Protein backbone atom coordinates (compact mmCIF):
# COMPACT_ATOMS: atom_id res chain seq x y z
CA UNK A 1 0.00 0.00 0.00
CA UNK A 2 2.97 2.43 0.42
CA UNK A 3 5.01 1.08 -2.50
CA UNK A 4 2.41 1.82 -5.24
CA UNK A 5 1.61 5.34 -4.05
CA UNK A 6 5.29 6.52 -3.65
CA UNK A 7 5.98 4.68 -7.64
CA UNK A 8 3.36 6.25 -8.38
CA UNK A 9 4.51 9.18 -7.58
CA UNK A 10 7.78 9.14 -9.18
CA UNK A 11 6.10 8.23 -12.57
CA UNK A 12 4.21 11.60 -11.92
CA UNK A 13 6.84 13.55 -10.88
CA UNK A 14 9.64 12.74 -13.20
CA UNK A 15 7.70 12.65 -16.23
CA UNK A 16 10.14 15.56 -17.70
CA UNK A 17 13.58 15.82 -15.61
CA UNK A 18 13.00 17.70 -12.04
CA UNK A 19 16.36 19.10 -10.75
CA UNK A 20 15.41 20.38 -7.45
CA UNK A 21 13.49 17.06 -6.29
CA UNK A 22 16.09 14.87 -7.65
CA UNK A 23 18.33 14.14 -4.90
CA UNK A 24 15.41 13.34 -2.37
CA UNK A 25 13.46 11.03 -5.22
CA UNK A 26 16.80 8.78 -5.47
CA UNK A 27 16.70 8.79 -1.34
CA UNK A 28 13.00 7.69 -0.95
CA UNK A 29 13.48 5.34 -3.57
CA UNK A 30 16.01 3.58 -1.66
CA UNK A 31 14.38 3.95 1.87
CA UNK A 32 11.33 1.92 0.71
CA UNK A 33 12.99 -0.19 -1.44
CA UNK A 34 15.60 -1.25 0.95
CA UNK A 35 12.42 -1.52 3.71
CA UNK A 36 10.08 -4.06 1.03
CA UNK A 37 13.33 -6.16 0.82
CA UNK A 38 13.76 -6.85 4.70
CA UNK A 39 10.00 -7.07 4.78
CA UNK A 40 9.52 -9.87 2.68
CA UNK A 41 12.53 -12.15 3.63
CA UNK A 42 11.54 -12.04 7.31
CA UNK A 43 7.95 -13.24 6.15
CA UNK A 44 9.09 -15.85 3.90
CA UNK A 45 11.30 -16.97 6.62
CA UNK A 46 8.38 -16.68 9.27
CA UNK A 47 6.12 -19.38 6.72
CA UNK A 48 8.67 -21.55 6.49
CA UNK A 49 9.25 -21.91 10.14
CA UNK A 50 5.75 -22.38 10.24
CA UNK A 51 5.58 -24.92 7.49
CA UNK A 52 8.46 -27.24 9.41
CA UNK A 53 6.36 -27.21 12.81
CA UNK A 54 3.98 -29.84 11.64
CA UNK B 1 -4.97 -0.10 12.87
CA UNK B 2 -3.17 -1.04 9.36
CA UNK B 3 -5.19 1.25 7.34
CA UNK B 4 -4.18 4.26 9.49
CA UNK B 5 -0.35 2.80 9.42
CA UNK B 6 -0.13 2.73 5.75
CA UNK B 7 -1.36 6.45 5.34
CA UNK B 8 0.99 7.36 8.40
CA UNK B 9 3.84 5.91 6.22
CA UNK B 10 2.78 7.17 2.94
CA UNK B 11 3.17 10.96 4.19
CA UNK B 12 6.13 10.55 6.12
CA UNK B 13 7.78 9.57 2.97
CA UNK B 14 6.07 12.57 1.09
CA UNK B 15 7.42 14.83 3.77
CA UNK B 16 11.11 13.90 2.47
CA UNK B 17 10.68 15.77 -0.59
CA UNK B 18 11.67 19.35 1.28
CA UNK B 19 8.53 21.07 0.03
CA UNK B 20 5.89 21.52 2.49
CA UNK B 21 3.50 23.53 -0.58
CA UNK B 22 3.91 20.11 -2.55
CA UNK B 23 0.27 19.39 -3.43
CA UNK B 24 0.78 15.56 -2.75
CA UNK B 25 1.84 16.35 0.74
CA UNK B 26 -1.29 18.82 1.52
CA UNK B 27 -3.29 15.81 -0.21
CA UNK B 28 -1.92 12.77 2.10
CA UNK B 29 -2.47 15.34 5.07
CA UNK B 30 -5.96 16.28 4.42
CA UNK B 31 -6.59 12.25 4.06
CA UNK B 32 -5.50 11.77 7.81
CA UNK B 33 -7.31 14.28 9.17
CA UNK B 34 -10.21 12.15 8.12
CA UNK B 35 -9.01 8.89 8.58
CA UNK B 36 -7.70 10.04 12.34
CA UNK B 37 -11.31 11.16 12.76
CA UNK B 38 -13.56 8.22 11.51
CA UNK B 39 -11.32 6.40 13.87
CA UNK B 40 -12.18 8.84 16.70
CA UNK B 41 -15.71 8.25 15.81
CA UNK B 42 -15.92 4.58 16.15
CA UNK B 43 -14.16 4.71 19.42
Amino acid sequence: GVATQLLAAYILLFDEYNEKKASAQKDILIKVLDDGITKLNEAQKSLLVSSQSF
Amino acid sequence: IGEIKTETETTRFYVDYDDLMLSLLKEAAKKMINTCNEYQKRH
